[PDB]
RNA sequence: GCCUCUAAGCACAACCUGCGGGAACCCGUACCGCAAACCGACACAGGUGGGCGGGUGCAAGAGCACUCAGGCGCGCGGGAG
RNA sequence: GCGAAUGCCGGCAUGAGUAACGAUAAAGAGGGUGAGAAUCCCUCUCGCCGUAAGCCCAAGGGUUCCUACGCAAUGGUCGUCAGCGUAGGGUUAGGCGGGACCUAAGGUGAAGCCGAAAGGCGUAGCCGAAGGGCAGCCGGUUAAUAUUCCGGCCCUUCCCGC
RNA sequence: GAGCUGGGGCUAGGAGUGAAAAGCUAACCGAGCCCGGAGAUAGCUGGUUCUCCCCGAAAUGACUUUAGGGUCAGCCUCAGG
RNA sequence: GAGCCGGUAGCGGGCGUGGAUCCCUGGAUGUCCGAAUGGGGGAACCCGGCCGGCGGGAACGCCGGUCACCGCGCUUUUGCGCGGGGGGAACCUGGGGAACUGAAACAUCUCAGUACCCAGAGGAGAGGAAAGAGAAAUCGACUCCCUGAGUAGCGGCGAGCGAAAGGGGACCAGCCUAAACCGUCCGGCUUGUCCGGGCGGGGUCGUGGGGCCCUCGGACACCGAAUCCCCAGCCUAGCCGAAGCUGUUGGGAAGCAGCGCCAGAGAGGGUGAAAGCCCCGUAGGCGAAAGGUGGGGGGAUAGGUGAGGGUACCCGAGUACCCCGUGGUUCGUGGAGCCAUGGGGGAAUCUGGGCGGACCACCGCCUAAGGCUAAGUACUCCGGGUGACCGAUAGCGCACCAGUACCGUGAGGGAAAGGUGAAAAGAACCCCGGGAGGGGAGUGAAAUAGAGCCUGAAACCGUGGGCUUACAAGCAGUCACGGCC
């Protein structure tokens, strides 16, 4: 209770460009406030917050031998540096 | 065979078998007693793949089932198992003792 | 409830009915009138003090108001 | 890490507090790792998770002492 | 919203007004969607709300006949008849 | 202990390989891909819509949409096609919408009036609407979403200050 | 125009409505649908099962809100004398 | 006690005899909904006001601690501190309370105070020390069982319905408060001498209690948890624990055979086909803990009980009682009693007053119009065990991803499917093929044991073989005979 942390990168595809030139994707605890995006951002990744958005999506199609379901709940959301700085590594990665 | 066991890694015999030649019991469950004396297993001729060589067909074969196996062998081959007496301060010791003993003491052999 | 009496209660049944008579008088009962109902009584009031009310009922109320006008 | 269970023991308030700040933000490390290293990573999640845990535990065993 | 006074503060730091600076979160879009995805237990010719409804001709016109864009060819085929 | 009760439950028969394929808005060719293509893909002839078989918002559906493999089930046979199966990725908005505001009918309901009990009635304040009110538009970019993304242009209130 | 229509509501099922025939009241409400009394009740129909041995009914009397039912009489069977 | 990262075994990585898996008892956050209560709201999601915090400060926004309502008593101030509510298969008390069907109609009647709506206390409540019984100069709380008669009786006396004291049994504490009188006291009004409310002695058990006079009196009684300490019964973990091998037919043996064996423990299951001596911490007996629960046995804690006569009396209920309007009860209207209440009347302190006999004269009875609770019959969610109780269409429907599939708007209805084998060794590999699937090799004791795969029959369709059939009228058949095989 205040592990800052939540979240997990978008290793999505289309959301690479944005990471390539000023803006970057993730998976966010389905729930952190914008503003909540915000600091954990900030203060995570010792960075500049600009442009914070939000998107969620549930699992639909999951077939189970004899019974079946879907999946839970991933959450994505999109904020932008000031200056290009910070998840360097991350990104040089996928 | 139950939440309680037999030997161990334990060494002993094959009663009711097809070997008898007791050996290694490589492994041995909780509940079910499943127990590999590493006495007769096959090959399950393998995928096919290149898991096992890519011309493949598993060698080791040893799940050990039945429990007519007589487990510990001191001097002594087929014997039950004791239990105690302590003898020393805080002492379990539920060694194996019926006519020749066995205890698996932790030295020169289990 | 809401509407009992306020000094003890008196407030409900009643089985009831008739048909007709006429018995030590020259033969047995026309019997029959199986019918139900209520059955209670009345409300008033009197003062504290510069301010207020009573309710209650009938009776156990006109002794009662004289009660607790000894006070 | 019965000796994690000792340095426990040993630290208090902006420690512990701290601590189990730091660390849980290594175990995100790994949450990053997600794709990874990964193999021999499997131990730093759940343990490093069952230590943080812990933190956790003595933060309320002392604390709780007090209030 | 424009005013229009108490409370009572205001009135020296309340409101009206420029410029600078800084802020602004929660749930939402995919696509089907006059219809094989919405309602009739079916890829059931039934019903289901508002947006010009392109054009030619016809006295008038969302009716008429041919069409603009745009949409099809209904989903079991061939065959003498 | 059982034909037997138009029995009860589950099989399996029967007209039957006849009746039927969901609209008389027609289709014919060439090449292509394929284990196989009337029934998939391009392209070329051709008919029927067009005031709809248009697009559009909304509703309601909630997968699916896409991209990639696959078809034994499913389409009323096809089927290398799919809204089918398997996997992965896909919608993000101070200014669009709804709440962060308003309220009627209307529900609730502190008061109050009221029932054998459970309740009946109910001002006030509240909840409660494509009825009120409110600050952006257009051109460009994805397999896929847009006045939400990019860009050009035009603002919105609230906070700190001056 | 007592016009038609989307959205939001209240009246309801021995009650509703109801330009009222007995209409409609989640696809056949002349008194809804689910569960419950309950396995209502059923002198009416159905159905009413191994072998073999003996006997052998009546299908009429009498009164009955009974009259295709029933109490007693008539005929039958097993047992005693 | 030495192995585990639940049902997944697979991948990819591990912790542990410096008690790791895990069995138990108490621990910690303990998301959002749900009584919800800070507010709203189509619950499980959107709002807000207070102190703390961090960040880009203010605005934003999260952790956080935060803030219904109720009635309840207290500091009635400015009120701070308590209670409930929300459940629950059946049992349970009271609240309200129905047709069928019977009475072969059916209106009294009947099912019945039964079904059901409700409110609510529990772990069990219910009732529970007598204005009782009953008539013997008798009993003695209440509750439940057997009996009491299905008589005594209630009634279109019809269908029907139907007691109670006693006796046998079981289980056996009894205890209390306003009850003006005492005095005390504070408030009173208004002052003297009334009421009001606190302490008490009184605080009626089968009848006194108080106040005056005298005999009085100087250690055994515990509660309904008064209460506390214990062997705390268990909770779930514990522990031991009896005796055979050789052979042998078998894929097997625990089986046939040989000899040797146990037994305060031949209950059963489990170990490749049927073991006391093989598996089982069982019957044998014993085991055990610092938590969560108490009856016992005993202690202490023991509120409070526990004397005698005398005397003018004042001191358990606001309605007893009587008229009608009604409930109970074996009572359905009646000669109909007692308790019980809706109307109007409308009082007695132990010469008191209801009760036995409608009622009147008697004797007798009990002591009413307040309070508390144990113990013996009920009930079954949940645990344990036993079954001339069931085998997968019976059993719970439900034997295991059945109260879910799926129909209905909701209410609500409400399936099916158990087994491959002994163990996975469950199918490398070669061959037709797009695939399935098909022939081989290996499996093996069998694979006509092959994955819906045990035993696997009837029905129906199929491949081959025997007899039979184109002048035939018949359920069927079937008696006969003749031709085939």
């Amino acid at each position: 209770t205040a592990y800052d942390v939540i979240l997990a990168p978008v290793l999505s595809e289309k959301a690479y460009a944005g990471f390539a030139e000023g803006k970057y994707t993730f998976w966010v605890h389905p729930k952190a406030t914008k503003t909540e995006i915000k600091n954990a951002v900030e203060t995570a990744f010792k960075v500049k917050v600009v442009k914070v958005n939000t998107l969620h999506v549930r699992g639909k199609k999951k077939r189970l031998g004899r019974y079946l379901g879907k999946r839970p709940d991933r959450k994505k959301a999109i904020v932008q540096v000031a200056p290009g700085q910070k998840i360097e590594a991350l990104e040089g990665l996928i | 065979m139950r939440v309680k066991m037999h030997v161990k890694k334990g060494d002993t015999v094959l009663v009711a078998s097809g070997k008898y030649k007791g050996r290694v019991g490589k492994v041995k469950e909780v509940l079910p007693k499943k127990y590999a004396v590493i006495v007769e297993g096959v090959n399950i001729v393998k995928k096919a793949v290149r898991v096992s060589p890519k011309y493949p067909q598993g060698g080791f074969i040893e799940k050990e089932a039945p429990l007519h196996a007589s487990k510990v062998r001191p001097i002594c081959p087929a014997c039950g198992k004791p239990t105690r007496v302590r003898k020393k301060f805080l002492e379990n010791g539920k060694k194996i003792r019926v006519c020749a003993k066995c205890g698996g003491a932790l030295d020169t052999e289990e | 409830m809401k509407e009992g009496i306020h000094p003890k209660l008196v407030p409900a049944r009643i089985i009831c009915g008739c048909g007709n008579v006429i018995e030590t008088y020259s033969t047995k009962p026309e019997i029959y009138v199986e019918v139900c109902s209520k059955c209670h009584p009345f409300y008033t009031g009197q003062q504290r003090f510069v301010d207020t009310e009573g309710r209650v009922e009938r009776f156990q109320r006109r002794y009662g108001d004289s009660y607790r006008k000894g006070r | 890490m019965r000796k994690q269970l000792e340095e426990a023991r040993k630290l208090s308030p902006v420690e512990l507090e701290k601590l189990v700040r730091e660390k849980k933000r290594e175990l995100m490390e790994l949450r990053f790792q997600a794709s990874i290293g990964q193999l021999s990573q499997n131990h730093k999640i759940r343990d490093l998770k069952r230590q943080i845990a812990r933190l956790l535990t003595v933060l309320n065993e002392k604390r709780r002492q007090n209030a």
